[PDB]
């Protein structure tokens, strides 16, 4: 039942912008969500000092997906463990308490990629949290399905356009509500050709060049979030990347870059049925 | 500038 939202796709009703993705298929800049747009979408808050941490998406009743550098990234001396933090799911309003809505949960465990490459380009951005109880779905609280290859294969095209919501940084200022943007993915030649940095194939970029007149882009806090595009084949919602890094926010000649969730999926299955 | 959860939470 993963990627059909209890208020759109259940109820056969459509949100503001889906349309556009499905066009396309042949946070700067963006807009406030609707309600239950995101069910998946879930805020990684911090103890103390309570504040936001990060983005993460469900992917069932008992595990969140996120970047790893959210829990890990000695450069700015972050190595959170997992009684550091709360996970916060079915969340619209970024700072207030949304009783009967929201849930918070706890973490049993976290799990790096092995291989995350923090010290050089972020190079496999992701991470998994199993939460100590699993949480009870609802109209604002829905796993998101994760592609197959087939999935992968035929929608990470240059144009097609995915879309990524957070409550980071509204510019390079802090929003009310949970913010979403659609952005088109961008062919490997230009995103290479925009950064210094070294590309790898555990990553893809998106976002507008300057020549399309559209803006719109990731920022500090909206690390983790998912990147999600809507299958035209069987009308679900797949995350297709994570919200992994970025020069600056929103910059001309630049693009967000984010984890390639279908390439990591050996290990994401790996770590799901090895524990629990 | 966050609320305030619930202390069972915490
Ligand atoms: N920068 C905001 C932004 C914009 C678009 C997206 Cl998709 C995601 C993000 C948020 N992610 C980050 O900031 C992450 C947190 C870890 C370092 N990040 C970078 O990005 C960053 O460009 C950066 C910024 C400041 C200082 C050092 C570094 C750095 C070092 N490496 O090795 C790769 C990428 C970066």
């Amino acid at each position: 039942d993963c990627g059909l939202r209890p208020l759109f796709e259940k109820k056969s009703l459509e949100d503001k912008t889906e349309r556009e993705l499905l066009e396309s298929y042949i946070i700067v800049e963006g807009s406030d969500a609707e309600i239950g747009m995101s069910p998946w979408q879930v805020m990684l808050f911090r103890k103390s000092p309570q504040e936001l941490l990060c983005g993460a998406s469900l992917i069932s009743d008992r595990w969140v997906l996120t970047a790893a550098h959210c829990l890990l990234y000695p450069p700015w001396d972050k190595n959170f463990t997992e009684n550091d933090l709360l996970v916060r799911i079915g969340k619209h309003s970024r700072t207030r308490y949304e009783r009967n809505i929201e849930k918070i949960s706890m973490l049993e465990k976290i799990y790096i990629h092995p291989r995350y490459n923090w010290r050089e380009n972020l190079d496999r951005d992701i991470a998994l949290m199993k939460l100590k109880k699993p949480v009870a779905f609802s109209d604002y609280i829905h796993p998101v399905c994760l592609p197959d290859r087939e999935t992968a294969a035929s929608l990470l095209q240059a144009g097609y356009k995915g879309r990524v919501t957070g409550w980071g940084n509204l510019k390079e200022g802090q929003p009310s509500v949970l913010q979403v943007v659609n952005l088109p993915i961008v062919e490997r030649p230009v995103c290479k050709d925009s950064t210094r940095i070294r590309i790898t194939d555990n990553m893809f970029c998106a976002g507008y060049k300057p020549d399309e007149g559209k803006r719109g882009d990731a920022c500090e806090g909206d690390s983790g979030g998912p990147f999600v595009m809507k299958s035209p084949f069987n009308n679900r919602w797949y995350q297709m990347g994570i919200v992994s890094w970025g020069e600056g926010c929103d910059r001309d000649g630049k693009y967000g870059f984010y984890t390639h969730v279908f390439r990591l999926k050996k290990w994401i299955q790996k770590v799901i049925d090895q524990f629990g | 500038d966050f609320e305030e959860i619930p202390e069972e939470y915490l």
